[PDB]
């Protein structure tokens, strides 16, 4: 539908599958996955080479194509933070004769260049804050989508419009070279950077089509990782609260409950950054109830405390609308409740999830879900089980502050602090 | 026989 090129994962290798059968020529040191994601690392052999069908270019002057992908940049180094605000680098060319577009990243801004055949040239850019306590693009897959016309150059993040230059001076643009994927510039030896679905329209993409395909591309049976990536079983993980974003749960000192602290900040005295610690609080781990963690599965939540597997429950007959979960050894009681199924609520794309607890496998019955409320200590926040949020979640359109919104972080290097 | 102290807090913790 318009797309005339479409960079996809086959074979342990990447392909264009538009249906117009270009040549992709994937280097060694370019790292791949089932998932469709590719990493540009700093060594040389790390490159992606495509030649363009020759019959199927862009229009080279009224300039009426469009570029969409998914990207995931790491976050600064603490200690590297004027190279990275300062050295610009290039991430994916196509130019031929000193003309033609190219894509390029310098710390926190990620940046469309338009080069016409006269040397004239002109850029549109998309930037993001390093100071926010939580970042919902730093270190995390989000979707990246240029397009072009006459008469401007667009930046779309996520499906909504960011940025837009008036791209009028910029004449005959040459539109067949190869396009080249790697990381050219100064840059350091750690610096990398992730990408997926890389697709390219001869025809300017309007918003709605735009919010659409990062929509579609969005949706999965499977849930996702803080990063965006797919949540497994068997993986440790930090919990976020996407309605508390600077609290934590810690289990409260020779107290089978878990309390909630506020989150550690970037404490160093640099004058650019700042940030929320992530790698804090208890290390979870999720459990089938009987790989990928698929929306209506049932598991055991659990967590590591004294070189052990605990789990989390509820207490069956709870009398309030909310109590605090009993955090405690693998046991068998019946006093409690340990089955939860996960739930995505929310219509709309998220990296969010909810935990349910029921009965069992087969009842219908809902007992709450799990988030944070204030409990009469002066007052204090605990983890909890609440029937209130049972009401909230039916509210449309889905309320992002409710504390029933998790999301599980895991180590990831691309995230040091 | 530790779970029962546990289980023992919890229902001091709810009350
Ligand atoms: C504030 C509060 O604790 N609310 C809890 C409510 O308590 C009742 C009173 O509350 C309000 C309220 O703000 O909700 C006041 C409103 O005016 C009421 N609205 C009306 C009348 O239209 C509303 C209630 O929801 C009712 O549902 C409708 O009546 O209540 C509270 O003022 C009152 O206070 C005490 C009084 O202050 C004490 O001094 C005195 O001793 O006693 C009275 C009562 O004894 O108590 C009221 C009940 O007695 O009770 C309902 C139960 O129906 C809920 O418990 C509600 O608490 C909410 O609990 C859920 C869990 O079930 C969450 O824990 C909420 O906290 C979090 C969350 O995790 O979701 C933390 C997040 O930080 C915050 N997210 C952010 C930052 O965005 C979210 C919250 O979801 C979002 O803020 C919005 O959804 O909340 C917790 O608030
Ligand atoms: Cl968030």
């Amino acid at each position: 539908n318009n797309i005339i090129l479409n960079l996809r994962y086959k074979d342990n290798n990447l392909i264009d599958l538009s249906g117009y059968g270009a040549k992709v020529e994937v280097y060694d040191g370019v790292e791949l996955n089932d998932k469709n994601q590719f990493k540009l690392t700093s060594s040389a052999n790390s490159k992606i080479r495509v030649t363009q069908n020759q019959n199927i270019i862009f229009n080279s002057v009224f300039l009426d194509f469009s570029v969409s992908f998914w990207i995931r940049i790491p976050k600064y180094k603490n200690d590297g933070i004027q190279n990275y605000i300062h050295n610009e680098y290039t991430i994916i060319n196509c130019m031929k004769n000193n003309s033609g577009w190219k894509i390029s990243i310098r710390g926190n801004r990620i940046i469309w260049t338009l080069i016409d055949i006269n040397g004239k040239t002109k850029s549109v850019f998309f930037e993001y804050n390093i100071r926010e306590d939580i970042s919902e693009y730093i270190n995390r897959w989000f979707f990246v989508t240029i397009t072009n016309n006459l008469n401007n150059a667009k930046i779309y993040i996520n499906g909504k419009l960011e940025s837009n230059t008036d791209i009028k001076d910029i004449r005959e643009v040459i539109a067949n070279g190869e396009i080249i994927f790697k990381l050219d510039g100064d840059i350091d030896r750690t610096q990398f950077i992730w990408m997926k679905y890389f697709s390219i329209f001869n025809t300017e993409l309007s918003q709605s089509n735009i919010e659409e395909r990062y929509k579609i591309q969005s949706y999965s049976e499977y849930l996702k990782d803080f990063w965006g990536n797919p949540l497994m079983y068997n993986k440790e993980y930090y919990m976020f609260n996407a309605g508390n974003k600077n609290s934590y749960i810690k289990l409260k000192k020779d107290s089978p409950v878990g309390e909630i602290l506020t989150r550690s900040k970037y404490n160093q005295n640099s004058k650019y950054i700042n940030y929320r610690d992530l790698y804090i609080g208890e290390k979870f781990i999720i459990r089938r109830k009987s790989d990928i963690v698929r929306k209506e599965d049932y598991i055991y939540l659990d967590f590591f405390n004294l070189n052990q597997e605990w789990r989390v429950y509820t207490y069956k007959y709870f009398k309030k609308e909310e109590e605090k979960l009993f955090l405690a050894p693998i046991s068998d009681s019946d006093e409690f409740y340990n089955t939860i199924q996960i739930k995505e609520y929310d219509e709309q794309p998220t990296y969010s999830c909810q935990l349910l607890f029921k009965k069992d496998e087969e009842s219908t019955d809902e007992i709450g879900l799990i988030g944070i409320h204030r409990f009469y200590e002066e007052y204090k926040d605990y983890f909890c089980i609440s029937k209130w949020y049972l009401k909230e979640v039916k509210r449309k359109p889905y309320n992002l502050k409710l504390g029933c919104n998790w999301q599980f972080i895991p180590k990831d290097e691309g995230w040091t602090e | 026989d530790m779970f029962a102290k546990l289980k023992e807090k919890f229902f001091n913790e709810i009350n």
